[PDB]
């Protein structure tokens, strides 16, 4: 993207001033779209001395004459050439600029246009810029951020000491990671991605992307009329324990609610009985255990059950002890079907196993399980897309690291999911996702593809809950899934 | 109103 | 139908040119009904040299003067007499005809009227006709097929190498099998059955038919106000196993949701407990087994349970092993009540048993089970209505071969069901149908009748699902059934 | 405006490429606003070698990647620097350009963007450019003109041999005269005036303007609650003849319907009787004439009637003979009240009279009367704003030259009226306007002001007719006036 | 209903 | 759609 | 429009 402005200037020959101009007017038009007619408003434009501020000067100049008032507070020491050009124009067109920030100047304005720092923030905002960002945040005025809210690191979404909380962010070309990962995503407000004249080739050459509605629509498997359950595949879910009788039902149903033909659960007796008492459409095979947990004595029975399915999901509610450990590692090692590995399957996994497996795998950890899995702290793995990338690539798998933004990666292509809400922050929601993913593999999508579609639909089902999200539970989420799908199409 | 006038 | 045109000409005395004329104008009126006012459109009529092309010439002639443009591409070597008559008229009225097909002539037209081959296709479309059909299919223009989309074998619904994918098919007199079985049904698009002047006697003399809404409406049993559960009959379902605890619930509920008075399940302990925990209106009898499967040691208990019911359904989730085999064959052989036999009952059935049974039977196999049942390949039995016919007739039963189009036959009368969608392509949907059928026998309909009503309503319930069909599951289907019925009436 | 681009570049320092860029994207956004989502369309951009074509290249480049297709037909010999820059970018971004115009290339496109000539057209379009403009005009495709439809002279609205008939014209900064005078106005289609970054100061420094709704709203006189008829002034209309008994009623009523307090007509007996029989609210004074026409023997009576009014309107239906001539010239010469002079008052006027009058005057001729008045041909005076300007300035008056676009000038400020329709093309409509103008002078607006407000409201009343405009008559127009006013506010 | 049936 | 994407 | 005209 920094490579992209460069390329469009240096190779394609677009004057950098033209790119700047297009940036600034696009902010003006985005504000108008959001606020209605802008002539009622007094605008306080906050400008640093890099090109982010230059963008600001464009905005400020283009409001001169059309709005009730415009003031620019300039807060940089030096000005980049384009910023300098544009300060020069602002002044020639009659615009007013001050360099000192009086706490009280917020009183005489309605909108703050925040053009202090963009992609060129390095390290921490302290001093004058700190005070000022805090002042705007305490002010209750309408805040519009140019490109990125000043103080979000645009590569991680990290807050550098402090950061502008925007109502609207207008970014150029493509969204940056800091709009997509938290806390940055939270401080972006409504995000608009403006087209400022980059060639389409370049825009699309981006190694990472947000999972969009159009992308999932085109990945959905076809439903040919002449079909039967076999067309839509078979899933086995190896799950449950005397501690966790409910997890398997949630997985099984996630598989069914996404269109799979046949879902066979394999769960310790009598816990298997639970599944069909609530949803008798599931088949729930009783497995005879010594203690209520899977062990090596169930390995062969499970490999037999796997011979006639298309994908196996393993992990929800298995329990985390040494019997489950021996079992899950010997099973995965010998299973020559695609595997979806989740939950306690992940907790006891030896990862050499993934390396020595000829068949493919998706792992679906939350950051607790990821931390454990790679022997790192929760804070180190959270939103760490490079770590996720290096892990997928290394172990020949797909990683789905679940979070409010979920990362989905295979080591080459990385997608970010942004559908969902805090009703998914509740036990069981992950167990539903494992089934969805297994279900889409079963219907012939690749692991990356199934995983992409699944996190999108899963999040979107949560959003369609008709009452407060905090009351959502995994059973309701199951019901909303076929609605997410209909609404997708 | 900003961009156009009819 | 070929016998029908013949008879209406040869015996009833309708000039074959009059039948042709009525065919062509009916296509014009069907297009107008579907497309609105036709004068905005340019029409490319593709005509072979048999009467199907003759029909085409009529269409073409009757659009001359009223539409923006008409061209006929004629692709036959010789012309049948009626086709010749009609080519002659097209030309005399001023119509344009070419014999070479330029790939690009699709550009200058909006609708393709496909009149190359109809019921007189023999064997494979290769060469010029192949290229052309492919070209139209790649073109994204609005395609209207005369009688049958060229390349569908009108007796089987088979695609002969390639075939026209129509938006609309207008057929004459009665639908042909190739409109009703797949893939033909898929390539027909919206189908209109035009009346072109055949005597009604002949039209109704047709040995086969589609199950219509009017037919099921009149077959529904009466619900007299002065009644009680006994009026509406008693069903026993012999089903389930330690592997399949859910199947029985789905069958039982299918029986209840269609109006049966009393449903008694007979299922291995403790699996029987499952049914009433979800739907306590069911009665679910515990049967004591050695291994979790029905065996000969349960024969007498089951014959006792059968003495006081009206129909017995057997098979869903029984399991497929030798204990179930001995049991199901000794039971059926001795049961003097009507039987609905499904699923694993079918998998272990000896068919002499059906021949030596005085009481009636409906079998409800999917093509996997049909193949197994008659020791033939899945591809051989799929959509094989003659095989189904010969089997029903031979074994004195009703066959319901489940498929997107389901065949229902007793060996004399054959009906095709076309309600449904791919949400029924999912385990459990068949188990619901067995209960529906048993339920309607119980209410006094004959096996053929119950089976007809049941596949229609079953398919129609699936269609009434309010969210995407791929998310439908057997539990929801249960709930939609009483709505299909209301909506029927 | 050419001075304006120059000034914004040369003095304000806006790179001319930035102005060009803003021009082109504004065309893209105007098209999108008018056509909806642009991605369905194939675009043929026609580009000359001046900056108008440069604007075209911007449009073309900015559609690349987003629309189904883009082709540029380049038709200039050389390229100006900015056009050259932008051709260079179009090509680098992957755009296709041809130099030969095939008649048939219209077939493969949906929208023609016309960027051949703008404000830099000089003299006649012949040859290749002629053929091409004609071809596009015969094509029935959606035509969008950049700045000015190629072939309209932007200073007069004249068609230079031939000219593009646009569905939409997007112009930059301010409308040009050729959008406002005919035939240019007719060939402009829907006009959008885009803001491309000119300083507001410059935009507003324009000596001429279209009469807008906001301008008339602010010119309307206040109606203070504590008022009476005297507040709102007194008008005398000296009008009518044995030939024209109706004109005076129409004038009188125009005065009343715009809010004047008191309207006194002075009309030859018994013709004066006509006015009050239809509208008894008018006062209609009988004047005793020898022949049915005003003469010198009525001079004193009329000067007496003028002593107690605020403005006098003279001319509608007076007749054009020597008695009226002596009368109108001696009257005007002696009248020390503001005069509105129309119709036959104008036909017999000696213009020295206007020069030797201390009090002010508005003249309201149509081009027939203007021609006669300045001893020039109708074709010479039609839409001749410079002539109108020179005449007002010279004779210390306001000229209102009535036409589908009416020019209103005082010699310094010139306004163009564009409200109205062809229902005003009918006798009587002018007679209503004279009363409206006199009425607003009476309420205290200046002659320029009254004239501005009056032509706007007059045209706007015609537009509010609820049935076909050709059926409109002056009596209905009277009734619509108080609605134009309400709808103004 | 006379001409067509769907 | 041309200028913005949300 | 094809068949009838009123
Ligand atoms: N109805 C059922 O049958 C259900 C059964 N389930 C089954 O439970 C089993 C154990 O699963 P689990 O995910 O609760 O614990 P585990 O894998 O040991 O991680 C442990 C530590 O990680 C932390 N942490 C937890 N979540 C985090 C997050 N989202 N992001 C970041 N950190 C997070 C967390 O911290 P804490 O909450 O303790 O502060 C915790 O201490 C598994 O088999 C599953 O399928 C569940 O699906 C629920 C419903
Ligand atoms: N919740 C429960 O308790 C449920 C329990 N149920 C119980 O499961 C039992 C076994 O039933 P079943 O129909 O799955 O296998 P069966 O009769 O052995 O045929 C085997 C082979 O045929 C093939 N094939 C399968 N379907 C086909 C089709 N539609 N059209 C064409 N071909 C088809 C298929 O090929 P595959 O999918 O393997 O490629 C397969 O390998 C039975 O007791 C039933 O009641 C089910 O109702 C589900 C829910
Ligand atoms: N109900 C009544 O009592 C009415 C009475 N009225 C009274 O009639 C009187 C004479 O008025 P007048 O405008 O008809 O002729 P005048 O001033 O001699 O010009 C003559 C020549 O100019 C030409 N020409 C005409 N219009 C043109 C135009 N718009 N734009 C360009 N050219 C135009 C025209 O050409 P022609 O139509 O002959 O081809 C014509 O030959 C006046 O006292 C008026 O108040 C009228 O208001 C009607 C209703
Ligand atoms: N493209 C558009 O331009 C933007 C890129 O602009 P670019 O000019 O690259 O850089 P930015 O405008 O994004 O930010 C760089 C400016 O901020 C200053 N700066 C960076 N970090 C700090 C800090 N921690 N505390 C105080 N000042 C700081 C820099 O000064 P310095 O480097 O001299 O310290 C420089 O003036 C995009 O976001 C987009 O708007
Ligand atoms: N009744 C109406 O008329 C129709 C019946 O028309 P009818 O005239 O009986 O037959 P059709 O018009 O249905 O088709 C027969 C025509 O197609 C040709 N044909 C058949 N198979 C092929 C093939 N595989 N490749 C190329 N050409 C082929 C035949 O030529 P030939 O037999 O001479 O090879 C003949 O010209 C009905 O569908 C309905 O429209
Ligand atoms: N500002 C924007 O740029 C535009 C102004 O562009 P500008 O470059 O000033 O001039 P234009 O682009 O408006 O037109 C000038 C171009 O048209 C050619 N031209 C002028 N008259 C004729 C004719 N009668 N026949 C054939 N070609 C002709 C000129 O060639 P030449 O002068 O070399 O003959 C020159 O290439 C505005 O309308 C607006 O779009
Ligand atoms: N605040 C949030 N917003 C959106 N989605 C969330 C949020 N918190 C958690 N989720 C989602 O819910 C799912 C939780 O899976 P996890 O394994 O944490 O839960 P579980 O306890 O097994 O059920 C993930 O897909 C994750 O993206
Ligand atoms: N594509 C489809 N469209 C419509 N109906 C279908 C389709 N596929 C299957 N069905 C229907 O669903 C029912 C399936 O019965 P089957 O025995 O295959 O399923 P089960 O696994 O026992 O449940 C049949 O009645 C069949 O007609
Ligand atoms: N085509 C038209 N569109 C709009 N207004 C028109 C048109 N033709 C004439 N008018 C208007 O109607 C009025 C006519 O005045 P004029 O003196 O021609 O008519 P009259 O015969 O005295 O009545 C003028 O204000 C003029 O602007
Ligand atoms: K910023
Ligand atoms: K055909
Ligand atoms: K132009
Ligand atoms: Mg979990
Ligand atoms: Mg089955
Ligand atoms: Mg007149």
């Amino acid at each position: 993207m920094k490579e992209i402005d460069e390329l469009t200037i240096k190779e394609y020959g677009v004057d950098s001033r033209i790119l700047m101009e297009r940036a600034g007017i696009s902010v003006v038009l985005a504000m108008e779209e959001e606020l209605g007619n802008l002539s009622d408003y007094r605008f306080l434009v906050l400008c640093g001395g890099g090109n982010n501020g230059g963008d600001g000067f464009v905005v400020a100049r283009n409001l001169l004459g059309v709005v009730k008032d415009v003031l620019v507070v300039f807060l940089g020491k030096k000005k980049t050439p384009d910023c300098e050009y544009n300060y020069g124009l602002y002044k020639k067109f009659g615009g007013k600029v001050v360099e000192q920030f009086e706490p009280s100047i917020l009183n005489e304005f309605d909108v703050v246009v925040d053009a202090i720092f963009g992609t060129g923030l390095r390290g921490e905002i302290t001093g004058e810029y700190a005070e000022i960002i805090n002042l705007v945040n305490k002010s209750g005025k309408v805040v519009v951020s140019v490109d990125v809210p000043s103080g979000i690191d645009s590569n991680t979404g990290k807050v550098l000491r402090t950061a502008v909380k925007a109502d609207l962010t207008v970014t150029f070309g493509v969204p940056k990671i800091g709009h997509i990962l938290f806390p940055g995503r939270d401080l972006t407000g409504k995000l608009k991605v403006a087209n400022i004249g980059h060639p389409v080739h370049l825009i699309n050459s981006i190694n990472r992307y947000v999972i969009t509605r159009e992308m999932v629509r085109s990945l959905l498997p076809e439903r040919p009329r002449d079909s039967h359950k076999g067309t839509y595949g078979k899933v086995l879910i190896i799950a449950g324990s005397r501690l966790y009788s409910g997890a398997p039902v949630l997985s099984g149903m996630g598989s069914l609610k996404v269109g799979t033909g046949l879902v066979k659960l394999a769960v310790p007796f009598p816990q298997n009985l639970i599944a069909t008492s609530r949803f008798p459409e599931l088949i729930s095979v009783p497995i005879d255990t010594e203690k209520g947990f899977f062990s090596l004595q169930n390995l062969q029975e499970c490999l037999e059950l796997s011979k006639d399915v298309d994908v196996v999901a393993i992990g929800p509610g298995l329990g985390n002890n040494e019997h489950v450990r021996e079992f899950v590692n010997e099973f995965l090692k010998t299973l020559e079907k695609p595997a979806v590995i989740d939950a306690d399957a992940i907790n006891v996994l030896d990862t050499s196993v993934l390396k020595e497996r000829k068949s493919p795998a998706v792992l679906t950890p939350h950051p607790g399980e990821m931390a454990r899995l790679v022997k790192k702290t929760v804070g180190d793995v959270k939103y760490n897309y490079e770590l996720a990338e290096e892990f997928a690539k290394e172990n020949d798998c797909v990683l789905v690291l679940k979070s409010a933004t979920t990362i989905v990666t295979d080591g080459e292509k990385t997608l970010f999911n942004i559908t969902g809400n805090t009703g998914l922050s509740k036990g069981g929601s992950g167990d539903v996702l494992t089934g969805m993913i297994a279900g889409f593999i079963a219907q012939g999508l690749s692991p990356l593809e199934a995983s992409t579609v699944s996190v999108y639909l899963h999040g979107f089902a949560a959003e369609l809950f008709e009452q407060d999200e905090r009351g959502l539970t995994a059973s309701e989420l199951l019901r909303l899934i076929p609605e997410a799908i209909r609404r997708l199409k | 109103a900003w961009l156009f006038e009819a």
